[PDB]
């Protein structure tokens, strides 16, 4: 049908040029001489790579683009597996799913990091995690897994009851069930968690600033905070808008890849 | 007996995440509580005394708090309203659309992995006229990040772009349930393309919802990046967040700058408790 | 409204026709029965009047316009789904009111229309409770009560009594068949059951893989078989058949020769010839010799065979029998049949009921 | 093996980095200098050093403290004076050679708590081909404005009007060269009007933000204008007159080699083109920099800061960098000497000519070379001479915020109540009562 | 092994009791068909057995030992569902293979059993499609590949072949049967088709509100129903019934008198008088006068009424008529009968055939 065929033409190109333009304007704030960069021209002129080869002239950014690569995937990999474990206890178990369980899992998504950062450093200095990869995805860990407990369980709680009831029948016990039976139904939830769990690793700060100085574990979303210029007072708006659209391709290529599974 | 082997096998099964949830939490917790109670300040440790409850009425009695709070309490409403709204309508194009289907579901969830240095910035450059290219479509001299409620409106604006993508995929991921036979069932018994969505798509998604929802406005009561780098703190719009950053990063009273941690802490979760005992199909149900 | 089906289709790629050159016309208010096997395309067919389905060619009319392109909503017709799918969120009083609610009567006579036809479809009172507490002979009624309400242009129902024991399949049946003729409504009802088929249907009609085989009243499918296909498809027990050889007064059968009555031995005159035939036989047209009166004596023929097995329904018995050579076997015989196992029992045969066949073919001579 | 730890911030690695190396060689390998990051954010650096120095950290070894950080790192003991110095040394290389408004600065109770590494002051830039001489007094600026305004040129004043630091630095130089002050001396009194002349000069410093915020043609934006903002305003050619600290002079012209400025258009030099390196960064030949320096002092050029009294010199308000040494280090009498050798007149020249932070040393004011790098270098050293100071309290976080928040958004100002208002805020700060805006 | 349950029940919450006091034990390789109306807590005792629900109050006990604690893997037993349940996103394949893979079985072995057991099933050639992919009865079918596979401790099932078609029936049941007697294995069935439980039974069970009825043979429970509801509830077309007076050599009825059996007489002494009689005869023991040769018109009774319907199935016709005075009506009659239309008709009993109740208590008086 013609009709239904323009209609989703002219939706498609409205949501696409929506989101995008203001990416759009952050690449040109990347691509602009710093002559123009205050110009207030949407289209660039005179364009130059010269930015980007700043950021990338020593290894003091790259190194932070690995170790956010590093710990962002173990975040994802490890809150996925355990906020599972913990969500399909309250979803389908009897007695874990006490109103007390998700209480404390709100507890630690409802209090604010700007307290807590202080109490985890002097922990950290104890402990000797501290300025190194442990250290930093424990508590990226705890504070995104009340978000993969809570998504999770309503996943799961969903699942049609007699799908249980065979999987009962036929004999298979409750990990295998799980395995077989129940996530591959779940799946679009999982997807779901490991993306929004890997995007809130992905650009983090408060924690990443207070427990990190050094290139043993400084991560992308502060390196690229942190750049230097021409003086003290001068924000580097190039190298700024330069690092995010380095710093994005990753929560793309991760989402482009999982968008697949979502499927009805 | 099951129940026995049930019970037993449900303490294994939650043993590492309330064990790292709390091993970690409780102490910082535990501390930003009990120094809420006390004039510790960073720059002289041992000269700090117990002040019993001053730290909450010195916070709860003054016009930077409630100012403030009304900003981010107005701020909250309004955006998780429009992004309630519109993050409907993004989930519904990113799962009916026969377009290739990967091209939307790619270039919607894009802005959520924008860096919020990076967005904060983008925005302000984008307002300040003959500098940013949608602040030259106003009238000369417009500067509408100088004032109260245009200010308010652009950062409304930046967090709509920017978070609307969050709610759109919850949403679209809850939506993905729903059993297309009883959509042909209302389909055929006369509901319209809207009719259904009131009284067949929403109320079957109602519990997956609840946590867009929910962590959504817990989340958007905090706000700081969208308001701090965009019009750092100006003209009485700074949202509390910002407020206990002030009293805590750059003034060392760390015992006020967690009483103003623990009364957010206490209005989000009359926000929270209010959320899950209207909707009644939450987690524990 | 009339509905008419010219040519209509369903193909899938593995491309396989679910459904294949369909062709049909329903008079306002007929009450048509669809009958076949289990994936033959029924639902399919039903799927593509409803338009839930997309046809992949041919042309659909109701009332004399096209509607191939419009949407279900616009077809204003109501349908009982195969699954009985039931909403969840919603308790049965306001599960079956939906359609009314959608339709914006007045709150007031939808309640009334609601326990009105609670007490019609035996569901109890309108019960207030979930779908989840019901069980499945009580889930297919809440799935009648949407369709019985509303009033459409026309009723379709897949297998709709399906699930409900013998009391309420009849019972139920009377509560349809009153309801169809009050509103005067143009139906289409489904059914495995022959039985249900030859009495509702003011037709009914057979499909096989995709295509339909007869068409006709209940009396007109008994009486006048086709096909070999819906000769063994129609009554219970299935009719008897025999391979046999044409005679130039009947047919050499393998346990002797019936003569043809001279009518239809004419026919089978202006027929052209098959190198072998098949007759077709009710078991209830197999009696015992001794039970038979003069008056039919002189017209039948009889046999003996030896009886292996029985097995009994008060008014008749299903006499078990197996004969020497190929086939193309069970007798229906009378209450007062005075047979035992192992047997040797007088049998004869209502020769008028032959029905015959093209052995090659498939295809039913004695029809018209 | 010993080493010394010396934080410093973000930004600064690059000259830092290189000084400590030249240093590890000079030493004689007794100990070792370590340079270390803090964050870029001002106020990041003060808690990330917070932290470690309440935590008892003995990787702490020296500081590059923030000119208006001394008393708070004095009265919290976490920063040990200069008079305790094992050696009896480190308050000798200090004095000796230092310009005494960067000495004065680290002062506390009069006692050193920290030795001064670099200093850096606000100047008038002005668009010399519009008018035949730079404005004397605030007066004088508002004059050739509303001149230029009807003339229909540039009618832009470009300064530091958001509710950043910056607005107290220009406020405070204001009132300075008005002749008040915000504190006592001992920062124990708010003085603002506790006599006739303090009101007088804080009302008039107050009438003056008014007036150049709210004068006809301004920037419609002066109520959220930065040193950023500052800069590219004259760039453009918008404003025609600037107050800025000295680094704009190679912005201006690394942007003139690059021709985002119309009235230099160096981008057509034929000997200019290619003096911008691979990284897009201006590396000059001595007769590219004579050439597009020379061109700019035909269109662009530099005054003495302009004061609030006729014929008066204005008190300017310093930016800068303090040495000190952490009370949880575990080397103090080395740290002490890493201290006096990061101050050495070379690494002072390095810091200056390669590394773009003005000396504090006074010999490196007579080196042809960094008269050579820093054209205005008289105007430098007069007003590093009679420098005034940001208000050294250890609440002063909480001063400046409260003040700065009882000043924006400036075209809100009236002078009298406005003392009033900052005589309550100040007041409240020092009091240590209610939240900080 | 062995079933058995003691006084098992299961209430729900408004406490509402699906199951009431149900008590059987069923014997090694034993087949059971339980039946009944809608809704009246069949499911219920196969969840209950399963282990899927948890009995409120008595006992349940398999192989000799008590087994209400017990996990569902412990007990063993295949279940095929009232929802036909399958796994979505595997395909027909891995469904039936799934208690297999379950098992651990070599992968040849489990392929050889899937070919044989489609095979054993007829079902189709080896499909291997999604299950959303399938029609009706092809869904009902795949579900039993999941039960029939595994040879398990005993079988439950559930309206298992309710969907398909009759030509399926037919046959699927006979392969459930052959596998059951092969297998020796304990099975409960459950159905709504009272013809099945005639065929299947070793033992039929009857329930009413979750209350059992009466327990036996097929034919006991169809010539000697225990009380009025179980003999409504078996054969067709249903048993016709009157009210009646107590004669002193049997019965005087509405329409006429029959004296009675003197044994059936003797035990209507045994037993208290009721206030009245009520009698039954089934459909199927009604003749034609006509029908009465020399030996009939000894043992018979005779009366006679107007045929209010006529109606006919070949081998039988339905007589409908009505008489005066109240039921407590069909006649079924041979393929040899000549009445036609609304016709005045002789009738005939058999005086040994008729039934009688207690008109307070309605317990068959007839039964022994
Ligand atoms: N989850 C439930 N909630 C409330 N009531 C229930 C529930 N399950 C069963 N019942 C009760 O049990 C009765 C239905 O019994 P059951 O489920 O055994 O029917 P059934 O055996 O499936 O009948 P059929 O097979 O003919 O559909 C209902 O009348 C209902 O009151
Ligand atoms: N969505 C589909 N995709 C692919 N093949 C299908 C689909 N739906 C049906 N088929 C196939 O086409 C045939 C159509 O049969 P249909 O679904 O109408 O069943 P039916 O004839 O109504 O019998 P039943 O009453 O058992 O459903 C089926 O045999 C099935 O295998
Ligand atoms: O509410 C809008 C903001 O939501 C996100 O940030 C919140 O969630 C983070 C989780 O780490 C917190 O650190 C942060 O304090 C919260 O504000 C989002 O990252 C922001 O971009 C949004 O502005
Ligand atoms: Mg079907
Ligand atoms: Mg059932």
């Amino acid at each position: 049908d013609a009709r239904r065929a323009t209609w989703w033409s002219v939706v498609n190109i409205l949501v696409i040029v929506y989101a995008l333009i203001p990416v759009l304007w952050i690449l040109s704030l990347s691509l602009k001489p710093t002559s123009s960069v205050k110009d207030g021209k949407l289209i660039p002129t005179e364009i130059t790579f010269a930015n980007y080869k700043a950021i990338f002239s020593g290894d003091a950014f790259t190194s932070a683009l690995f170790n956010s690569i590093g710990i962002g995937l173990i975040t994802t990999i490890i809150a996925v597996v355990i906020g599972g474990m913990a969500a399909y206890a309250v979803a389908r178990l009897q007695f874990p799913g006490k109103q007390l369980l998700i209480g404390v899992a709100l507890l630690i998504a409802m209090f604010p990091h700007i307290s807590l950062v202080t109490p985890i450093f002097n922990m950290w200095r104890g402990i000797g995690l501290f300025d190194t990869w442990p250290g930093l995805i424990i508590p990226y860990i705890t504070f995104a897994l009340p978000l993969a407990i809570y998504t999770l369980s309503a996943f799961f709680r969903e699942i049609p009851w007699d799908l249980e009831k065979a999987a009962k029948m036929d004999g298979a016990t409750p990990a295998q069930a799980f395995r077989k039976v129940i996530a591959p139904l779940a799946a679009p939830g999982i997807v779901t968690a490991a993306i929004l769990v890997f995007i809130f690793a992905w650009n983090d700060l408060l924690l990443a600033l207070s427990l990190t100085a050094t290139q043993r574990a400084i991560t992308a979303p502060v390196a690229i905070a942190n750049f230097t210029g021409s003086s003290q007072f001068e924000e580097p708006t190039g190298s700024i808008a330069a690092g995010a659209m380095v710093i994005t391709i990753p929560i793309i290529i991760f989402v482009l890849i999982f968008q697949r599974r979502i499927v009805a | 007996d099951d129940k026995k082997s049930e019970r037993r096998l449900a303490f294994w099964l939650i043993a590492p995440a309330v064990l790292l949830m709390l091993a970690v939490t409780a102490y910082p917790i535990g501390y930003a509580v009990w120094l809420s109670l006390q004039r510790y300040n960073l720059a002289e440790p041992h000269d700090t005394e117990f002040i019993g409850l001053a730290n909450y009425v010195t916070v709860l009695t003054d016009g930077y708090w409630w100012t403030a709070f009304a900003v981010t309490l107005g701020i909250t409403v309004v955006s998780v309203a429009i992004e309630f709204a519109l993050g409907l309508a993004l989930a519904l194009v990113m799962h009916r659309t026969i377009f290739g289907k990967g091209a939307v579901r790619t270039a919607i969830l894009i802005p959520y992995g924008i860096v919020t240095v990076a967005a904060s910035y983008s925005w302000y450059y984008a307002w300040t006229p003959g500098t940013g290219y949608l602040a030259n479509l106003l009238p000369e001299g417009s500067a509408p990040l100088t004032d109260q409620l245009p200010s308010l409106a652009i950062v409304v604006l930046a967090e709509v772009w920017k978070t609307t993508p969050f709610m759109a995929l919850l949403l679209l991921a809850g939506l993905a349930l729903v059993p297309q036979d009883l959509l042909n069932a209302a389909q055929v018994d006369g509901a319209g393309p809207w009719k259904r969505l009131t009284k067949v798509i929403l109320p079957m998604i109602k519990p997956a919802i609840l946590v867009a929802l929910l962590f959504r406005t817990l989340d958007a009561f905090r706000i700081f990046d969208n308001i701090y780098i965009l019009t750092g703190g100006s003209n009485d719009t700074g949202s509390v967040s910002i407020l206990g950053y002030d009293n805590l990063f750059k003034a060392f009273n760390v015992g006020l700058g967690s009483a103003i941690s623990v009364l957010i802490f206490l209005s989000v979760a009359i926000i929270a408790f209010i959320y899950i005992k209207i909707f009644g199909a939450a987690a524990p149900g | 409204a009339e509905i008419v089906l010219d040519r209509v289709t369903k193909s899938y790629p593995d491309v396989r026709a679910a459904v294949k050159e369909f062709s049909m016309t329903i008079a306002d208010g007929e009450f048509i029965i669809l009958v076949g096997p289990s994936g033959c395309g029924k639902s399919t067919t039903l799927n593509m009047i409803a338009g839930l389905e997309e046809i992949t060619s041919g042309e659909l009319r109701i009332g004399g316009e096209r509607v191939n392109e419009k949407a279900p909503k616009d077809r204003d017709i109501a349908m009982v789904f195969q699954s009985y799918a039931l909403y969840p969120h919603m308790t049965v009083r306001q599960n079956i009111a939906f359609p009314l609610t959608l339709a914006k009567v007045p709150k007031a006579e939808i309640a009334a229309k609601v326990e009105e036809t609670a007490k019609i479809l035996d569901l109890s009172e309108l019960l207030d409770r979930k779908p989840g507490q019901l069980s499945g002979g009580q889930r297919q009624r809440v799935a009648m009560g949407r369709a019985i309400v509303r009033s459409p242009k026309a009723f379709l129902m897949d297998q709709p009594l399906s699930n409900l024991d013998a009391k309420l399949r009849v019972q139920m049946r009377a509560e349809i068949s009153r309801l169809q003729d009050r509103l005067g409504t143009t139906t289409v009802y489904v059914t495995h059951d022959q039985t249900e088929a030859m009495t509702l249907g003011d037709r009914v009609v057979v499909m096989l893989a995709g295509e339909v085989q007869q068409i006709g009243t209940p009396d007109e499918l008994y009486s006048s078989p086709a096909n070999l296909f819906v000769a063994g498809f129609i009554g219970s027990p299935a009719m008897n058949f025999f391979p046999a050889t044409r005679t130039d007064v009947g047919v050499r059968l393998p346990f002797g020769e019936v003569t043809l009555t001279p009518h239809m031995l004419d026919l089978l005159d202006k027929q052209a010839r098959p190198e072998n035939i098949i007759v077709g036989i009710r078991p209830e047209h197999i009696e015992d010799s001794a039970l038979l009166d003069g008056y039919a004596r002189i017209r039948a023929l009889t046999f003996s065979v030896r009886a292996d097995i029985v097995e009994s329904l008060g008014a008749d018995k299903y006499v078990h029998f197996t004969t020497e050579g190929a086939g193309a076997f069970i007798a229906r015989v009378s209450a007062d049949s005075r047979v035992r196992t192992g047997e040797q029992i007088e049998l004869a045969i209502d020769t008028t009921k032959l029905s015959i066949f093209d052995a090659a073919t498939g295809l039913n001579l004695t029809r018209d | 093996g010993i080493v010394i730890n010396y934080y410093t911030p973000a930004n600064e690695e690059a000259t830092f980095k290189a000084v400590a190396n030249r240093c590890n060689e000079q030493l004689g390998g007794r100990f070792q200098i370590a340079q270390r990051n803090l964050p870029k954010g001002a106020d990041d650096q003060r808690l990330q050093l917070a932290r470690r120095l309440t935590g008892n950290d003995k990787s702490l070894d020296v500081m590059a403290l923030d000119v208006v950080w001394t008393a708070e790192f004095a009265e919290a003991g976490w920063a040990v004076p200069l008079s305790e110095d094992p050696a009896g040394l480190a308050e000798a290389d200090a004095t000796e050679n230092t310009l005494p408004g960067p000495l004065e600065t680290a002062r506390w109770q009069d006692e050193l708590y920290a030795a001064p590494i670099t200093t850096n002051t606000q100047l008038l830039w002005y668009r010399a081909d519009l008018m035949p001489a730079p404005p004397t007094t605030w007066d004088g600026m508002l004059d050739e404005a509303n001149r230029l305004y009807r003339e229909g040129g540039p009618s832009w004043i470009a300064v530091q009007g958001k509710q950043y630091e910056g607005m107290v630095v220009w406020f405070n130089t204001l009132l300075q060269s008005a002749g008040g002050q915000v504190l006592s001396d001992d920062g124990q009194r708010v003085t603002l009007t506790d006599t006739p002349e303090h009101r007088a000069a804080t009302v008039k410093a107050l009438r003056i933000i008014k007036s150049v915020a709210t004068a006809p043609g301004a920037d419609p934006s002066i109520t959220q204008t930065d040193e950023n903002t500052a800069r590219l305003a004259l760039e453009q050619g918008k404003a025609a007159l600037e107050v800025n600290w000295p680094y704009v002079l190679p912005s201006l012209l690394e942007n003139a080699v690059k021709g985002g400025v119309s009235f230099l258009p160096l981008d057509g030099d034929p000997a200019l083109q290619g003096s911008i390196n691979d990284v897009g960064t201006f590396s000059p030949t001595d007769e590219q920099f004579d050439i597009a320096f020379d061109a700019s002092k035909k269109v662009f050029g530099f005054a003495p800061y302009p004061g609030v009294n006729p014929d008066e010199p204005a008190r300017v308000t310093l930016g800068g960098l303090n040495l000190a040494v952490a009370s949880t280090s575990q080397h103090k009498a080395e740290a002490f000497e890493a201290i006096r050798c990061l101050r050495n007149v070379e690494n002072q020249r390095y810091t200056s000519i390669e590394g773009g932070l003005p000396a504090v040393r006074t010999s490196l004011y007579d080196d042809p070379a960094f008269q050579k790098k820093y054209p205005q270098y008289e105007i430098i050293r007069q007003q590093l001479t009679n420098a005034a100071v940001r208000p050294a309290t250890p609440v002063y976080q909480a001063v400046s915020t409260r003040m700065s928040a009882t000043l924006a958004p400036i075209s809100d100002i009236d002078p009298e109540r406005t003392a009033d208002e900052l005589t309550e805020a100040v007041q409240k700060a020092i009091d240590g009562k209610g939240l900080i805006p």
